């Protein structure tokens, strides 16, 4: 059972008690991005060929 | 000084962010208008609100904060609420279109269109800020917008702000209070996708306010303002050691250092109390001894589950109100007699207390009572782990149909996605095993 | 209309509760998968406790306490025992236990032998006897060197304790048995003690020289049924119950089966479950718990009772499982979910 | 500012229509010369989603009126609200359909098609974001089902992203104008399966026997029959007309109705239907789910529900409607599929309609639905398998080949209901 660490100033005070020792790029968020844009495009793409017929 | 910017994503996100902003501004006695009576400085200091309040010349006190919704009805709120003196229109971004509770429609299709307008507007708040320490992430699970793009921002943030800190603020979904088959998929979707870019991350699950406030508060059926009041409280509680002078968690550094000592396992649990009514004419005022012992009960965890059943990897208690030391470890010490406190054996047994003296700041005409003393625990235990076998084994039964993903192939995001996703989360749990089981 | 799922086909005791609760017509059986339940008869290993108490508007029940491992274990119930300050290393009902690990693999190895090397010193009965729970896997020996080369000849973690080496024996015959005592704790933490026991005997003459032939010291079910050639001679199914062992103890001994031996077993069952108490109760939870106990007592010549193993899914005699089953749904299922005593309660502090 | 494009074509698409715009002017407070005289700004608050605004604060409804033979739209523009449409909206011929879907959608309608969209592009443009489009029509008709299908086949090729709603009305040999209908149906349905997000499936039979046995009504008229078609359609509305959070728009309701693209044929229902008598909650939910609630003639215990929106309105405990609503769940929960967690949702509405102190309104995507294309299917094998009346068809440019398609085009839409009641 022990305090360390005791801090105390006007509006509070802390301490800590002791009981027991012991990325992608912006690059490729932009393929990402563009990847799903095409794909999207692909399928709008088939859908009005599929009108067209 | 140094400054904190929170960000507010989707309609949870930024009505959750209105509740804060409001108990901040009652508590640091900042007026609606933004005038700072207490403030001696006029337009300048690097005091310790100042972290969350710029100063103009005139004398306002402008959050350093960023709502962002794909549709205008939860924002135009703010633009026209009680508190919309405090922000400028460049601090409020809307689409025309949300995003249908879908998140391949907020991280593909309308996030990629209003992306570059977001961090644009948030580039012009760090601009101000002399030492920026981080940003604070609001958002949901089940929205599309919410999880969607928020994935996405967190993404360009750490590109953009690579060395700054990122904690999250997430609202778990809970049938109670949602509208959306899907809201699984949202957020096994973008924990996974945000997992890497979130260094802390306070997961709030609506089902466990929402029988506070039915069991505390004597709600019978409550609204969101009734859910968003409580959840302020818990977050001023979180944030308040970076507004107010003080020794611990003074920066979003040491919340990292001071809870996560392995980095995928960032999600601390929460608990407050009391919370009382305040239809009750008085109440019995509790001791510390009494709530902190209340901070062991499942009935006030922001995430339902069971602690005795796993292992704590670090444990902080941030007292409000009238507290000294020497009841913090009288009562610490009774309690851990009668308890089931099992920390992990390369980690150590201890406690980091915080006590600050202003008792905590109620809403007049909210719902919760003016107490004496407070305290919110925030403990890393592995127990919490259970929400995520919980949403996973949703996303398990739908998914094993591939029910309802369409409309996520529709906008553009592939189905590989979905188990790529999924396949995380299976590791997230299993790590978790590793930490608490024998 | 109730409803309950089933997710343990192999769970002969609630078997029958669930053929109950049908022929109430008051209780539904859902699939095996469906969450919305009021009553899950859950599956013995890697029971989704997590999953528990999340449905709006549905109070959920359980037949299993999460964290009873520790007392149903082999090396659970050890290190359970001599850590917990409410039982203490010197308990006096607990043979003295040590926890072994494979040295393929704390471990109480040294701590053994030196309490082995004392009693070779001081002329004592010094016959021990090994188990684990992966058993159906048993060896009993007075020598140290044979018990541990018989754990490090498997995989699992095994437990060593004292053999007792004077049984208490029945006549005739001159035979070992053992005691098993069914407890029930329903949501509230009541413990209920069915007043109905039954006597695992052996049919073979107890023989204390030979503990190479284990048909006359073990007495489970299936041992005797299988390796002894006096089965059923005595008794019907080697089951004798508290009515028959009662007048037995009163003929030879001169005293009830109350005081000699029931008074030792309601203090047992009440120190170990009060014990695990804080760590098991679900008093403010989202879920509640319930769970059946199978108490396994030995009895020695003095008439003192010993604590061999605690079962989380014990199997019932033959001849107790109508009464039994409907105390279940009276006190442990009825008493959440009522409709449109057989057992003994052991008040104590909560 | 989310708006919505109306279109009715054919002669029980328009009546249909017609009472439709009648039952929520009257909720929103709209005379029939188009001006507010309400009480509550509710009625106001999502008023520009059905409604353009126009000069001296008068509410145009956004509606488009499309017919091959001036009969009925002449009837609509002397009705009670005829006064109240865009005098422009009206777009009709003069040859008429005959009840022949070929008619409506290769020859008649194909002549007037282009001047219908010309219309929808203008009601578009003038929207700050557009929803979708609802369309109302029969199918086995010729204006309505032929035409109108090849007006949503048009539309989506516009308007791509944008949801295409409809509430489509099945014949019944019961109440059939024509021997024909089972041909119109089955040809305008692979139409819907291909090119609509949300179908309502009202049938007549259903209709019919509601008002024979439910209402008492000796003899029904397709004016009885269109009180319910009203108060149905204003009840799946009321998401989107005043203020709430579930099923705000239409494509939210999409995604948490929809798992699958082609199963998006919902069963409607509402309640109620010794007047004076005040309805509880509870008798609300037992007649909302009960079989003779519901316009589709199919009886869910033969089949499983995959989604469900209730939808509530009244002052009332909305405590207690959460109650109950979690009683139907947790006492049929063998007709709902165990594969999609919650998938009942509940939304509460303060305004009622008309004169009742409190409604419910019942959308379920059930597989049951299957019964309804069997029907269907049966009537239409019946004759195709001795070619008759093809001749109506065949003179008009059409072959048994598209025919043979047509009909396995829903043998199969009945396979896939089948697949996962299962
Ligand atoms: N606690 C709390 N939860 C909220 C609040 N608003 C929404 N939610 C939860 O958020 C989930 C859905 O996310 P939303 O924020 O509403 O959706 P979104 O972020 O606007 O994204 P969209 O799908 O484009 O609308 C639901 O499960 C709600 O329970 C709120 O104000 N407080
Ligand atoms: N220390 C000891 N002294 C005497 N006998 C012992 C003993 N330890 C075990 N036994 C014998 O072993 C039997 C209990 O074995 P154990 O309970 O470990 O295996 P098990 O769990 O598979 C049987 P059960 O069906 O009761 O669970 C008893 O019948 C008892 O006679
Ligand atoms: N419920 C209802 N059904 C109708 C109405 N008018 C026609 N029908 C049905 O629609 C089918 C005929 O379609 P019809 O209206 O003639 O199509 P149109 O040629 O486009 O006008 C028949 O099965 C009728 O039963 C009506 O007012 N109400
Ligand atoms: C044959 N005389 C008609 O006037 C006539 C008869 C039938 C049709 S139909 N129903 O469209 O096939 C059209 C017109
Ligand atoms: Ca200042
Ligand atoms: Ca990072
Ligand atoms: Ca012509
Ligand atoms: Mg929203
Ligand atoms: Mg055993
Ligand atoms: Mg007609």
């Amino acid at each position: 059972m022990e305090v360390i660490e005791l801090n105390k100033c006007t509006s509070g005070q802390s301490f800590e008690v002791i009981l027991k020792p012991p990325d992608p790029s912006l690059e490729e968020i932009q393929k990402k991005l563009e990847a799903a844009e095409e794909r999207r495009k692909y399928q709008e793409a088939e859908l009005l060929k599929h009108l067209a017929e | 000084m140094r400054e904190c910017i929170s960000i507010h994503v989707g309609q949870a996100g930024v009505q959750i962010g209105n509740a804060c902003w409001e108990l901040y501004c009652l508590e640091h006695g900042i007026q609606p208008d933004g005038q700072m009576p207490s403030d001696k400085t006029i337009g300048g200091g690097d005091d310790s609100f100042n972290t969350f309040f710029s100063e103009t010349g005139a004398g306002k006190h402008v959050p350093r904060a960023v709502f962002v919704d794909l549709e205008p009805t939860v924002i135009d709120e703010v633009r026209t609420g009680t508190y919309r003196q405090l922000f400028h229109p460049e601090q409020l971004i809307t689409g025309k279109e949300d995003a249908a509770n879908n998140y391949a429609r907020g991280h593909y299709t309308i996030g990629k269109e209003i992306i570059d307008l977001v961090l644009d507007r948030i580039r012009k708040l760090a601009d101000q800020c002399t030492g920026l320490q981080g940003f604070l992430v609001f958002h949901s699970f089940g929205g599309g917008t919410g999880s969607g793009f928020t994935s996405l921002l967190m993404e360009r943030l750490s590109v953009d702000y690579g060395k700054k800190s990122k904690l999250e603020f997430s609202i778990y979904p809970a049938p109670q209070v949602s509208t959306a088959v899907v809201e699984p998929y949202n957020s096994i979707l973008t924990t996974h996708t945000t997992l890497e870019h979130s260094d802390c991350a306070f997961m709030v699950d609506n089902e466990a306010i929402y029988d506070i406030c039915r069991r505390n508060l004597d709600i019978e059926r409550p609204t969101y303002t009734n859910l968003n009041r409580l959840i302020s409280q818990i977050v001023s509680s979180i944030t308040a050691s970076l507004r107010f002078d003080g020794a611990l968690n003074v920066d979003l550094t040491e919340f990292q250092t001071n809870l996560v000592p392995y980095p995928r396992i960032h999600f601390p649990l929460a608990t407050y109390a009391p919370v009382i009514s305040a239809e009750k004419a008085y109440h019995e005022q509790l001791s510390v001894a009494e709530i902190t012992n209340a901070c062991f009960e499942p009935a006030n965890q922001m995430v339902k589950c069971d602690p005795r059943h796993g292992k704590y990897m670090a444990c902080c208690l941030l007292y409000r109100g009238d507290v000294v030391p020497k009841d913090v470890n009288a009562a610490i010490a009774t309690i851990k007699t009668k308890r089931s406190i099992q920390f992990v054996d390369w980690c150590p047994t201890g406690f980091k207390v915080g006590i600050n003296y202003q008792p905590p700041t109620v809403v007049p005409g909210g719902d919760l009572a003016k107490v004496q003393r407070a305290v919110c625990m925030l403990s890393n235990t592995t127990a919490i782990a259970e929400a995520w076998a919980r949403l996973d084994h949703k996303f398990d039964l739908m998914y094993a149909k591939r029910a309802f993903v369409h409309w996520y192939v529709g906008e553009g995001m592939e189905e590989g996605e979905f188990s790529e996703a999924r396949e995380d989360m299976a590791a997230l749990e299993k790590d978790y095993e590793e930490v608490g089981v024998d | 209309m109730y409803t309950f799922v089933v997710r343990d086909e192999n769970s002969s005791v609630y078997a029958e509760v669930s053929r109950l609760l049908l022929a109430t017509g008051q209780w539904k059986r859902l699939r095996k998968d469906n969450p919305r339940f009021n009553l899950m008869l859950g599956e013995r290993n890697r029971l989704p406790f997590g999953r528990l108490g999340h449905e709006p508007g549905l109070v959920q029940l359980v037949n299993y306490y999460r964290g009873a491992d520790k007392l149903c274990r082999k090396a659970s119930l050890v290190k359970l025992i001599k850590t917990s300050p409410e039982l203490s290393e010197s308990c006096t009902w607990f043979p003295e236990s040590y926890v072994i690990y494979p040295t393929n693999l704390t471990d109480e190895r040294e701590v053994f032998l030196a309490a082995y090397n004392r009693r070779r010193e001081g002329r004592e009965g010094n016959v021990w006897i090994a188990k684990s729970s992966a058993g159906a896997g048993i060896l009993i020996s007075s020598e140290a060197s044979e018990l541990l080369d018989f754990i490090d000849e498997q995989g699992q973690v095994h437990v060593i304790q004292k053999y007792l080496e004077k049984p208490l024996l029945l006549e005739p015959g001159h035979r070992k048995f053992d005691i098993r005592s069914w407890v029930l704790v329903d949501h509230l933490y009541n413990i209920y003690l069915y007043r109905e026991g039954v006597l695992r005997t052996s049919s073979e003459p107890y023989n204390s020289a030979n503990f190479q032939d284990k048909t006359c010291h073990l007495t489970n079910h299936c041992i005797q049924k299988e390796y002894s050639k006096n089965y059923g001679r005595y008794e019907e199914g080697n089951e004798m119950f508290f009515e028959e062992f009662n007048q037995y103890l009163m003929d030879a001994l001169n005293t009830t089966l109350e005081n000699s031996i029931l008074l030792q077993i309601k203090h047992i069952i009440r120190s170990c479950l009060m014990c695990i108490e804080p760590a098991i109760s679900t008093k403010h939870l989202h879920y509640q718990s319930f769970q059946l106990f199978g108490f396994d007592f030995m009895v020695d010549e003095e008439l003192k009772v010993w604590l061999i193993e605690v079962n989380g899914a014990p199997a019932c005699a033959q001849k107790l499982y109508a009464e039994l089953c409907q105390g279940i749904v009276d006190v442990a299922i009825s008493s959440v979910f009522p409709l449109a005593s057989i057992f003994i309660k052991l008040h104590h502090h909560h | 500012m989310r708006e919505i494009v109306h279109i009715q074509a054919g002669q029980c698409g328009n009546q249909i229509g017609a009472k439709f715009w009648e039952v929520i002017s009257d909720e929103h407070g709209i005379d029939p010369t188009g001006s507010y005289h309400g009480d509550s700004d509710l009625q106001l608050e999502r008023i520009n989603v059905y409604y353009n605004e126009a000069t001296g604060n008068k509410y145009v409804p956004r509606a488009i009126l499309v017919d091959l033979e001036p009969g009925t739209m002449d009837s609509v523009r002397s009705g009670p609200f005829g006064q109240i449409f865009r005098p422009d909206n009206f777009v009709f011929g003069q040859s008429g359909a005959g009840n022949n879907w070929a008619k409506g959608h290769y020859t008649e309608g194909a002549e007037l098609v282009d001047s219908v969209l010309d219309v929808v592009r203008k009601e578009s443009e003038s929207c700050d974001c557009l929803q979708g489009f609802q369309l109302t029509h029969s199918l086995g008709g010729g204006t309505g089902s032929g035409m109108g299908t090849l007006l949503i086949s048009k539309i989506r090729e516009e308007y791509p992203d944008r949801i295409m709603n409809t509430f489509s009305v099945m014949p019944s040999p019961k109440v059939s104008d024509t021997v024909v209908e089972p041909y119109n149906a089955t040809l305008s349905v692979h139409q819907l399966v291909e090119n609509t997000d949300e179908t309502y499936c009202i049938d007549n039979e259903a209709l019919y026997d509601i008002c024979f046995r439910t209402l008492k009504l000796t003899t029904p008229t397709y004016g009885d029959l269109n009180h319910l078609v009203s108060a149905t359609m204003s009840g799946v509305t009321t998401c989107l007309r005043f203020p709430g959070q579930l099923n705000a728009d239409l494509r939210k309701l999409a995604v948490n109705m929809v798992p699958f693209p082609r199963l998006h044929f919902f069963m409607p229902g509402f309640a109620p239907l010794q007047q004076y008598r005040a309805l509880t909650v509870p008798e609300l939910t037992q007649q909302m789910f009960d079989s003779k609630n519901m316009m589709a003639a199919c009886d869910p215990r033969h089949g499983r529900y995959l989604t469900v929106a209730a939808i509530f309105r009244g002052r009332m405990s909305m405590k207690e409607v959460d109650e109950q609503m979690l009683n139907v769940q947790n006492k049929n929960s063998s007709y709902f599929v165990e594969w999609i967690p919650n998938n009942v949702k509940t939304a509460v509405c303060d305004i009622p309609p008309r004169g009742l102190k409190m409604s419910a309104t019942f959308i379920g995507n059930s597989t049951a639905i299957q019964e309804l294309f069997k029907r269907i299917s049966e009537q239409f094998t019946a004759m195709f398998r001795r070619k008759a009346f093809l001749h109506w068809y065949t003179g008009e440019g059409m072959d048994e080949m598209e025919f043979t398609e047509a009909e396995s085009n829903m043998n199969d839409l009945v396979s896939e209901y089948q697949q996962y009641q299962d």
